[PDB]
Order: C-alpha cells, then sequence, then structure tokens
C-alpha cells in the first residue's frame, strides 16, 4: 500500500489543473490525477422531490438530482468536491504450489 | 477466447431505447427519421407503453443498405491461437562455458 | 441519500412551478397535445368515447394530424385508446384531418365517422378539404372507405371551405349530416339526408352565417323543449364559442335566416372567453357534456395570450351544460370533477397590506384591499362566497401572487361593465381579454375555481364560466383584492386531493 | 445469444399489380407505380383484381375492393417486421 500526495506546484499548472483538478480547485496537498466532481444523490422520482430540491437547470422527473455542498439553494460550479482518488488502499497476490 | 463482450443493444433492443426516450421526451417517436414505426399505446395510469416496432427494409432510398441485426463485437473477434516453441542447450565448464 | 422538504405552507415567496407532461383532470396525453375534441356517447358500453386530434410542436410538413381516442364514464377519469384513424399519406386527400362526427349504426352494428381530409399544397382543380368516412367493428380498429368521395363543389359550395361534418339522427330514421362550408362567398351550414350513410343527398341550404363569419364545429341536438345548435367562431377578432335557441328545428331554421340576429340572451350566445374553443356536446341521456380545448401560451408565459389568434391544441376541458327556465344555457363544473376533491385543506392570511379588517371566517375589503393566503396544490379547488355593497363594484382573484411577486394574473369581476376581465397586474399592468355573464340583483356570488396544474376553470354563481391557462400557478400563493368597491368574503374552503 | 428474433428477412418487393384490366410499371428507386388509362377511364372506381408481392408479404390494399385513384394513393407492403412504403399513381393520357 502507498499514499501519493502532490507538494509543490507552479501557480499556472495548478489552476489549469492537467495533473487533477479539473482546472477547478488546485491538485496540491491531494493524491497526483485527482478529479474534483459534482456529487449524485440519486434520481428524481416525482415533481413534489423536484421542487423540494435545491434549484438546479434542467431539473425534471428522471434526471439526476446533486447535492448542494454549501447549502445555497441552487446548483452551481461551487458545488464540487474531490471524488476520485486513483489510488488503491491496498494491493495483495497471493502463490500457491502444491506437489 | 475473448470474455469482457460489452452488452450492446441489438436492433430491437435499440428501437424501444430510442421510443423509451422519446416519449419521455414528451415527442412523436415516428419523428424519428430512421425507417422505425412505433405501434404505441397508453395504459390506465397514462405511461406509454410500446405495443410493437417495424423498420424499412433499406435504410437508403436507392435499396442498396438493407437492414440487418448485427453483432458487431462478436464479427471483429474470434479464438486467438498461441504458439510458443523454445529450444535452449548450454554447456558449462571450469574452463570454459556457453550457451 | 437524505432528501430535502421545504415548508411549502408558511412561506408567500413566489415559487418557479413546473407543469407535468400528463394531466389528471383536464386530461393531455403525455405526448403531444389535443385539437378539437369529438364528443360521442357509445350505446352499446353506455359511457363516453371522445376522440380528438394530436397535434406536435414540430408538426411533420405534409400530413400532421393523427387521431387518438378517449373513453370516459364520466368528465373526471378518462383513459386513451391509442391511435384510431392513420395519418394520410403525403399526395393522398386525407394528409391533414379536420374535425368531424361519428355515429353508431345499429342496422349493421358499426360504429360510422366521419372526418375532413386536407390535401398538402393542393392543386387549383384539386378539392382542398374532402369529407370521407371510416367504419369500425367494435370502435378498436378503423378501415377507412375508399369508395367514398364527397366534394364540395359537386354541389356547388367552396372547394377550400368544406369542414365539420357532424352527423345526427333524428326521430324519423334519418341521418342528417351538416357541413359549415362556404356559398358564393357567404358563409352556409349546408344539410345531407341520408337513410345508410352511403348516398348523400343534398337538401338545399340549412342555415346561413351571420355577417360572413366562419363557424366551427357546428353541433345541432334538443335539451327538453328547446333545440340548440352551438359553434366555434373562426373570425380571429371574436375567436369564442356561441350558441342559439329555438323552440323547434323549423324555429331554429327560420332564426338568423338572413341576417335577423336573434340572440339566444343579452350575452349574445357567450358561454366561454378565447380559452376555450371548439366546444362540442354530448349527452348521456340524463346530463350533458361539452368538450373543448384550452390552448396554450407560446413561451410558456400566461402575459402572451397571443396576437389574432391564440396557439391551435391544447389541453381538454369538459363542462356540464345547464338548461335554465327561459332556455338560456350555462356552464356547469362535471359532478363527478367536483366530488373527485375530498381531502381539504386549512386557510390562513399571509400578507396584510391594505385596510381589511379580518372578522373569524369573515373578511371585509375596501378599496385597494388585499389578502393573500397560502399556497396552492396541483389540484385545487377554491370555493367561497362573496357579498358586494353594491351592483358596481370591481373585485378580483389573482393568481401567481406572492410577498416578492413582481406581476401577477388578475380575473376582476367588474360590477359596473357586467363582466369580468382577465388581465396581468403587477409590472405589467396589462389587459388581457374579458368574458360577458349576467350581474346577480342580490350582489351576492358563489365563486368557485376548479384548478388542475396549469388549467383552471371558474364558475361565479352558476351563471359565468370562465376558463384560463395560468402556468406557475400550482404551489403559489392567491389573492383577493379589490379596487372601486366594499366586498366581504365567507366560507373560503379549499380543496385538494 | 444476441439476435432480438425480429425476422429482418422481409421481402417486401412487389412483382406487379393490375387495376381493373391495366397494368401498372414499378419503379423501385423512388418506390412508384404508374398507371395510365386512354384518356377516357373513369378514374374513380377501379378494383384491384391482382397483386403478388412475395412470400409472406402483407398489403393494406386487399383484392376485389374498389379504390378512387384521383390522387397518388400510399400503399404500405409488410413482411415478418419489417414494411415498405410505396405511391401508386394513375395518370389520364395526354
Ligand atoms: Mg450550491
Amino acid at each position: 500500500t502507498y499514499r501519493n500526495e502532490i507538494l509543490e506546484l507552479p501557480e499556472t499548472v495548478a489552476a489549469n489543473g492537467k495533473f487533477g483538478g479539473n482546472g477547478v480547485k488546485s491538485v496540491v496537498g491531494h493524491t497526483y490525477g485527482a478529479q474534483v466532481g459534482y456529487i449524485a444523490d440519486g434520481i428524481f422520482k416525482s415533481q413534489d422531490e423536484v421542487d423540494n430540491h435545491a434549484t438546479q437547470e434542467g431539473a425534471a422527473v428522471g434526471r439526476i438530482r446533486y447535492r448542494d455542498i454549501d447549502h445555497n439553494g441552487v446548483i452551481d460550479e461551487r458545488d464540487q468536491n474531490w471524488i476520485y482518488d486513483p489510488t488503491p488502499s491496498f494491493s495483495y497476490g497471493l502463490n500457491i504450489y502444491l506437489e | 477466447m475473448y470474455q469482457s463482450k460489452m452488452n450492446v443493444l441489438n436492433t430491437e433492443q435499440y428501437g424501444r431505447a430510442m421510443w423509451q426516450a422519446y416519449v419521455n421526451d414528451g415527442e412523436n417517436p415516428n419523428g424519428n427519421a430512421l425507417g422505425y414505426a412505433y405501434n404505441w399505446g397508453y395504459n390506465a395510469d397514462g405511461n406509454p407503453v410500446l405495443y410493437g416496432m417495424t423498420l424499412s427494409k433499406y435504410l437508403d432510398s436507392k435499396n442498396t443498405m438493407p437492414v440487418a441485426d448485427t453483432d458487431w463485437f462478436d464479427e471483429i473477434t474470434r479464438t486467438g491461437v498461441i504458439q510458443q516453441y523454445n529450444l535452449s542447450v548450454s554447456n558449462g565448464s571450469e574452463k570454459g562455458s556457453s550457451f | 441519500p437524505i432528501l430535502t422538504q421545504k415548508n411549502w405552507d408558511g412561506t408567500a415567496t413566489y415559487f418557479q412551478s413546473s407543469d407535468e407532461h400528463g394531466f389528471s383532470m383536464y386530461y393531455k396525453p403525455q405526448v403531444g397535445f389535443v385539437g378539437d375534441p369529438m364528443p360521442f356517447y357509445d350505446p352499446v358500453a353506455k359511457d363516453f368515447k371522445v376522440m380528438y386530434l394530436q397535434d406536435y410542436r414540430p408538426n411533420p410538413e405534409a400530413t400532421y394530424h393523427p387521431i387518438f381516442g378517449v373513453a370516459t364514464k364520466d368528465g373526471a377519469t378518462y383513459e386513451s385508446l391509442g391511435e384510431l384513424i392513420s395519418c394520410g399519406g403525403r399526395d393522398e386527400q386525407d394528409a391533414a384531418i379536420g374535425t368531424g362526427g361519428t355515429i353508431y349504426n345499429p342496422a349493421d352494428k358499426l360504429y360510422y365517422t366521419f372526418y375532413t381530409g386536407n390535401k398538402f399544397k393542393p392543386s387549383s382543380d384539386q378539392n382542398a378539404q374532402v369529407v370521407m368516412v371510416a367504419t369500425s367493428p367494435d370502435f378498436k380498429t378503423w378501415t377507412k372507405n375508399r369508395t367514398f368521395y364527397l366534394k364540395g363543389d359537386t354541389y356547388g359550395y367552396d372547394k377550400n371551405d368544406f369542414r365539420d361534418p357532424f352527423l345526427f339522427q333524428t326521430e324519423d330514421g334519418v341521418y342528417h349530416m351538416l357541413i359549415a362550408t362556404r356559398k358564393n362567398g357567404k358563409g352556409h351550414i349546408a344539410e345531407f339526408t341520408s337513410a345508410d350513410l352511403k348516398e348523400w343527398e343534398s337538401a338545399g341550404t340549412f342555415m346561413t352565417m351571420m355577417w360572413d363569419r366562419f363557424y366551427e364545429c357546428p353541433d345541432v341536438f334538443k335539451m327538453g323543449d328547446w333545440w340548440y345548435l352551438i359553434y366555434s367562431e373562426q373570425a380571429s377578432f371574436m375567436r369564442k364559442v356561441q350558441y342559439f335557441k329555438g323552440r323547434t328545428l323549423e324555429d331554429l331554421k327560420a332564426t338568423t335566416a338572413n341576417d335577423a340576429g336573434i340572440w339566444p340572451d343579452n350575452r349574445e350566445g357567450m358561454l366561454d372567453s378565447r380559452a376555450f374553443y371548439a366546444g362540442k356536446t354530448a349527452s348521456d341521456g340524463t346530463n350533458r357534456y361539452i368538450w373543448g380545448w384550452c390552448p396554450t401560451r407560446a413561451g410558456n408565459d400566461n402575459g402572451n395570450v397571443g396576437d389574432v389568434e391564440p396557439e391551435w391544441a391544447g389541453n381538454l376541458v369538459a363542462q356540464r351544460l345547464i338548461q335554465h327556465e327561459d332556455g338560456t344555457l350555462t356552464l356547469g363544473v362535471p359532478d363527478a370533477i367536483d366530488r373527485k376533491y375530498t381531502s381539504a385543506q386549512e386557510v390562513k392570511v399571509m400578507a396584510k397590506d391594505g385596510n381589511m379588517i379580518e372578522s373569524g371566517k369573515t373578511y371585509t375589503l375596501g378599496e385597494g384591499a388585499s389578502v393573500i393566503f397560502n399556497r396552492l396544490k396541483v389540484h385545487n379547488k377554491i370555493s367561497f362566497t362573496v357579498k358586494t355593497a353594491s351592483n358596481t363594484d370591481r373585485f378580483g382573484i389573482s393568481f401567481v401572487r406572492g410577498t416578492d411577486s413582481a406581476s401577477w394574473y388578475s380575473i376582476h369581476v367588474n360590477a359596473d361593465e357586467g363582466k369580468a376581465n382577465f388581465e396581468k397586474d403587477g409590472d405589467d399592468a396589462k389587459y388581457l381579454f374579458d368574458n360577458k355573464f349576467n350581474i346577480p340583483a342580490d350582489n351576492e356570488y358563489r365563486v368557485t375555481i376548479y384548478s388542475d396544474q396549469s388549467v383552471c376553470v371558474t364558475y361565479i354563481n352558476d351563471q359565468l364560466s370562465f376558463t384560463n391557462r395560468i402556468y406557475q400557478m400550482q404551489k403559489n400563493p392567491w389573492s383577493l383584492c379589490c379596487y372601486k368597491g366594499e366586498i366581504t368574503v365567507s366560507d373560503v374552503q379549499v380543496s385538494t386531493y | 445469444d444476441f439476435k432480438s428474433g425480429l425476422r429482418l428477412d422481409g421481402d417486401v418487393w412487389v412483382n406487379s399489380i393490375r387495376l381493373d384490366e391495366y397494368a401498372g410499371t414499378v419503379d423501385y428507386q423512388n418506390k412508384a407505380i404508374v398507371v395510365g388509362v386512354p384518356y377516357d377511364y373513369d378514374i374513380t372506381r377501379m378494383v384491384v383484381t391482382e397483386m403478388n408481392l412475395s412470400e409472406g408479404a402483407k398489403a393494406s390494399i386487399a383484392i376485389g375492393e374498389t379504390i378512387d385513384f384521383s390522387l397518388p394513393v400510399s400503399l404500405t407492403v409488410k413482411n415478418g417486421d419489417v414494411q415498405m412504403s410505396y405511391t401508386i399513381t394513375v395518370k389520364r393520357d395526354e
């Protein structure tokens, strides 16, 4: 097992996010290649659920429901967080030899 | 042998998915303009149901491209053959050795 | 995942609602919109099997008129029977199908329907509209009788104006088909008589029209002791539903024979505003129900009513005809629709801006007094009683109203003009349209609003019927306002289901 | 394992049709069936005497019924689960 992290990076590189973060947040202090995105809390099942949930563009019955991180009542570019971590918890192997 | 055969929609499944998307969006499925003609109705609750479907035999006005059910993965895949033959001769002595 | 519930009951903030593709009370298919209704009563199943025209926003350029059927025992619950009459070919005469009629002949036990096929880009020598017939053995599958092609120019009528074949059977056993066509530049309802629905003889001109106007979907029937002809005006300025009264068929024919203009009542035969078109009636033997289509609005905006004419197609609306002792006809809420609402919702006041006073369940409002109630739901029934100081007051009910609502859509019952006006109040202050009715002499009004999703029908003391398409109405507060007189509202009840 | 069993073979060709006592020329590129009448024939009642499309192919038009061909008529030929559209037109010869 291992843990990977980036400590120092140029500001422009961190901003464009070619090494992680998708250009939204700096990858500094996180695993290399980590991606920042939205959170899908199921899908809408009724107009009542759609109305109860915070407003967002394209909201409709049967569409993906996105969690409001900041609880501002609107889904926008600020409702993103670290969700992808391309580092396994642990990798193992087993070999058995019988004669 | 190819084991990770991705399950893709056949002709009937593709037509059914097209009809479902059209009725979900509220447009007329018969307006797909892809040679598909759908016989469909409504249930007691008003949810659309698809009784049947038909297809134009030729996808083009020139009658040069007949419609058919094709398994693209099976068509492009096969059963691969692996052959290996190794022959090694070694001869070692305290005064000299070779392999 | 945990769902978050917002306290709808307690906040008067304006909310952006959304409508569903399918409607429960006022039937509308999830795909497309309903056009001109085709009411019909099945003598076998003892129910109502109303057909209609399917319309889509991206209509095909050549043949755009699918026909679907709706089956219902009453005016509340509806079911879809699927497509009945397939759209014609590009070059066929039935590419576009107009409004028609339907009868069930018991001699051969067959359902015969008559429709109007419209040729796509017709030539000069080709008739633009031709009446055709389809036959069904069980109202499930239909076959178009290709041997029948009735031409308007055969009997000297207009080639390009031959619409709405309404078929009905008299007591003598012969069938009559009425066509609202044009003859020598004059509007004429022409009658064709038959005994087997296969050979038709033109029995001259059944009626003439009124200042060379055009009517849509004529329907002649008898209600007890009077004969009524109900029709929809094709004129853009009017674009509403009118009717005539007559003691006998001969009396009705002699009525407005040559510009006589014998209106049935003081309201010129008005029944509903521009939000109700192609109203056609059908009877089950004890009750008379009329079906029409309330049009939609461009950009789902209530303010944009539509220049010249409103948008075609919309939502199916069913009302109950009411016959008085003087022969006047008024639209009433169906009993099934009225009884569908079961649960009751408590009402309360959220806004106090004017100088009204509150005394229990009774509220007194003066000039500039407006009181805002709680939010509505998808289905609502608001019933109350209003007593006015005099017979010249201007009270009103406003929907899409809230504390921060920039604009609201109001219906003002003006007693001085003796009518009601649907207008866009707030930051626009734009008057949309109106509808006339009879002001009661006791200054008493029984206001009942039945709202399904976006369509709303308001009944005033069983005399005024007013249909409106108000988007964003559901889950929004509604208000009562007064402008010139004094009003007293009581018995405010809200029912939902 | 992958086929949907929708019998896509569906021979929907049209060999020849005859209205009353007149044969029709069939063009497959534009899906047209042209029938000419000797500039005096009544073109409002024509009985579909014979037509042969293919094996297992069904058409909306029946045999023995009379049709009006004053305008082009759309004919749908269905075999199995596939369909094909033709336009039958009749011309009064000039
Ligand atoms: Mg947010």
